[PDB]
């Protein structure tokens, strides 16, 4: 599954 | 009184909280009045389901969640894979808050695990094979210092460590997050949390980075990820954590960063957003509430007469309220905000937040302040290294008998 | 080539011209944490960058791999970091491949490790050309998208770009005049072009801000930025402005406006002003209306506001013990 644009990123 | 409603959020008044818009309508306040609609019906739900509120803690949902995910991860953390040490630590520290016990059996396999990240050349990678970088560095010893054990300590090569941040360090006082990588200032705080838990700074290691995270300081009071960038909770904790650990906190205008931060706690919603006029979301309620700790600590060592004996400069009640109410997920986890999915980086700092709008400490005076059910209160937090306030002094101590490496 | 969602996509332990490699499987361990149960998809395109990595195979085949790699996790670093060492060592066309960053950055743009590569090619090319456009295009998608605004920085600065910047400010003001990432670039546009100090700008700043928040007295950034320009030099060192704010007071008010009354009280108080206490009090009825009434969620703030002006301006604050 790819990242969700949805949730957070911190790295 | 019987009319009086203990809950803030609930209260009559709170309606006036609502967003203004001066009928002036943009995309902000869209998006701003779409959260608090949302919002406001996870309130009114026990007054139009006609039952009183209680606010629980789903401890035994998210401790499942959370056992479960030590171990094994669906696909839909193939977007993680390289941040492998990030799962251990969120995991192992919302374990630690909940107070639930690692077991040598889980702490040994997290230790050789965390073992075939490091590289050989020093620092972890996000998973075994992977270059070294910085985030997943500052994660993994942090896991390793939650478990505590002479197994774990002794799994970061000392050596490389320090090395690995010589290679990374910059003429300007910066760092670079990895080899060939980005600047910003996580990687000051990634690297200060690192080496001063294991003791490695060396004299000149820091040459620089005070000024450097001073120069993030802008306009707005907070601190962006680069000097001229907009003021950010993720890296105004990261600059000020930084600088705390530094002692050089004084380096910024701290009048102007507590007005800031203050201001980012949403009037309506509870909870606190990351900068300003953007939504707000359950992992500020650590990195934006977490700076409040910091800031008290500071002021106080300024010798702050004004300073209050028993509750942080924030509204420790309604970011309770906001977490314990919309943030939790039935099945066990927390999250961002009502309409988004669980995840164990929510998770983590969503109860690293909720134990800090708890817990007041300031010198021999504790004051705590648990919403609802008395069980919900969590495991003290370190500010500054987000890790049990035992597990911080219990790694200092042990690596304070080692010598900074070269002497 | 043969794009990872192509219907006719094949998993690489399929492929011919591969069959010479032995893929290296992830090396997790007796007894895993945090084991992710990837797809098979994944594994597959990962066992296989694992083997070109380790024998550091600097070819075409391994440059492909990547683009694949990077299409299953596009934060993954270390791959990143062998694209970047196949792109000199095969001698690659740097502009192909900056339509290929443009692309990824398009789909994933809340992503750190694509625009630290477009920033590598950049420099590389020495050449900013494209860069405002593209930015511009995806600000148009999320205005406020951080990494975006920070690359724009940089690129801005670096190339001195600055021209028609305030311009691309004033654009996006009116399109959203609450959008906080775009008052932060109008005040990196002036403080390195211009700068504040010259009268004539400070001014034409004020009355802007003055107006925009007019337009909109609830718009937060409006009011974080009229005191961002001017407290620097001390609030107090602008009497006008206090008469000022006091005027919007009826049809304007707002806990802002409230706020940043205190805030000037508090300037007026640090730089000894007339009727010392006159002015202590009215910040104390205005720190407490905040706490109790205007600005509750900041109560713990306000209080300790009252507070502090009280313990340092109050008519006994120099009057010793004893009198
Ligand atoms: C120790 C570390 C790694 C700290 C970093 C913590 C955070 C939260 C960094 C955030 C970085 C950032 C600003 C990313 C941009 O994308 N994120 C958003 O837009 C989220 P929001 O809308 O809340 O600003
Ligand atoms: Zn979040």
């Amino acid at each position: 599954k790819k990242k969700s644009k949805t949730k957070c990123v911190i790295m | 009184p019987v009319w009086s409603e203990p809950l803030y959020s609930l209260r009559p008044e709170h309606a006036r909280e609502r967003l203004q818009d001066d009928s002036v309508e943009t995309v902000t306040s869209i998006e701003q009045a779409k959260v608090e609609e949302k919002i406001q019906e996870v309130f009114s739900s026990y007054k139009f389901n006609h039952l009183v509120p209680r606010l629980v803690l789903q401890r035994e949902k998210h401790f499942h969640y959370l056992k479960r995910g030590l171990r094994q991860l669906t696909d839909a953390y193939e977007c993680l894979d390289a941040s492998r040490p990030w799962l251990c630590y969120w995991i192992l520290h919302s374990l630690e808050l909940l107070d639930e016990p690692i077991p040598q059996i889980v702490a040994t396999d997290v230790c050789q695990f965390l073992e075939l990240c490091q590289s050989p050349d020093g620092g972890f990678g996000g998973g075994p094979g992977q270059y070294p970088h910085l985030a997943p560095t500052y994660a993994a010893v942090n896991a390793l210092c939650i478990i505590g054990t002479e197994e774990a300590y002794n799994v970061i090569n000392r050596e490389k460590l320090l090395q690995y941040l010589y290679s990374l360090k910059q003429p300007d006082g910066s760092f670079l997050m990895h080899v060939g990588g980005e600047v910003d200032v996580r990687s000051a705080y990634c690297a200060a949390s690192v080496a001063s838990l294991t003791n490695i700074i060396t004299p000149d290691l820091f040459e620089g980075t005070a000024e450097w995270i001073a120069r993030c300081q802008n306009w707005e009071g907070g601190i962006g990820g680069v000097p001229g960038m907009e003021a950010h909770g993720g890296y105004t904790f990261c600059g000020l954590a930084a600088l705390v650990i530094l002692k050089k906190e004084r380096s910024l205008n701290l009048k102007s960063l507590l007005q800031w931060v203050t201001s980012r706690q949403m009037r309506f919603e509870g909870g606190f957003q990351g900068r300003c006029n953007k939504l707000v979301d359950g992992c500020y309620s650590f990195w934006q509430a977490g700076l409040l700790p910091l800031l008290h600590r500071a002021l106080h060592a300024q010798g702050d007469p004004a300073l209050s004996m028993s509750h942080w400069m924030f509204h420790q009640q309604a970011l309770q309220e906001y977490i314990l109410m919309c943030c939790q997920c039935p099945a066990g986890g927390l999250l961002d905000k009502p309409g988004k999915s669980r995840d164990f980086y929510h998770t983590c700092y969503c109860l690293s937040g909720l134990s800090i709008a708890q817990h007041f400490g300031s010198g021999a005076m504790l004051h705590d302040v648990v919403m609802g059910v008395p069980e919900n209160v969590l495991q003290p937090t370190h500010p500054v290294y987000n890790i049990g306030p035992d597990k911080v002094i219990q790694a200092t101590t042990h690596f304070l008998q080692k010598p900074v490496p070269g002497f | 080539f043969l794009s990872l969602d192509s219907p006719t996509y094949v998993l690489y332990r399929d492929r011919a011209e591969w069959a010479d490699i032995d893929p290296v499987p992830q090396n997790d361990g007796p007894s895993p944490v945090v084991q992710i149960i990837y797809s098979e998809k994944f594994r597959d395109v990962y066992d296989y960058f694992r083997a070109v990595l380790q024998r550091d195979e600097r070819s075409e085949r391994a440059f492909k791999l990547t683009r694949d790699a990077i299409e299953l996790n596009a934060a993954n670093y270390t791959v990143w970091h062998f694209r970047r060492v196949l792109l000199r060592s095969l001698q690659k066309d740097l502009q192909e491949e900056m339509n290929y960053i443009i692309a990824i950055i398009e789909e994933q743009p809340k992503n750190y490790q694509v625009w630290h590569h477009r920033r590598v090619l950049v420099e590389w090319l020495k050449d900013p050309s494209q860069e405002l456009e593209f930015i511009a295009d995806i600000l148009n998608q999320d205005a406020k998208n951080y990494h975006a605004w920070q690359h724009r920085q940089w690129v801005i600065q670096e190339f001195r770009l600055w021209d028609n910047e305030l311009q691309y400010v004033d654009q996006l003001l009116k399109e959203d005049v609450r959008n906080n990432s775009v008052w932060n670039q109008r005040h990196f546009v002036i403080s390195n072009t211009t700068g504040y100090s010259d009268r004539a700008v400070l001014e034409r700043e004020v009355q802007y801000t003055l107006e925009m928040i007019k337009l909109v007295p609830h718009n937060e950034s409006a009011w974080n930025y009229l005191k961002g320009i001017l407290q620097d030099r001390g609030l107090s060192r602008y009497p006008n402005l206090l008469n000022q704010l006091l005027d919007l007071q009826p049809s304007h008010s707002s806990p802002y406006l409230i706020a940043f009354l205190v805030d000037i009280y508090e300037d007026m108080l640090e730089n000894q002003c007339d009727n010392k206490e006159d002015i202590l009090n009215k910040a104390l009825e205005l720190c407490e209306i905040l706490a109790k009434e205007k600005d509750t969620i900041r109560k713990e703030y306000w209080r300790y506001i009252g507070r502090s002006l009280q313990s340092k301006h109050s008519r006994e604050s120099d009057i010793p013990a004893s009198v």
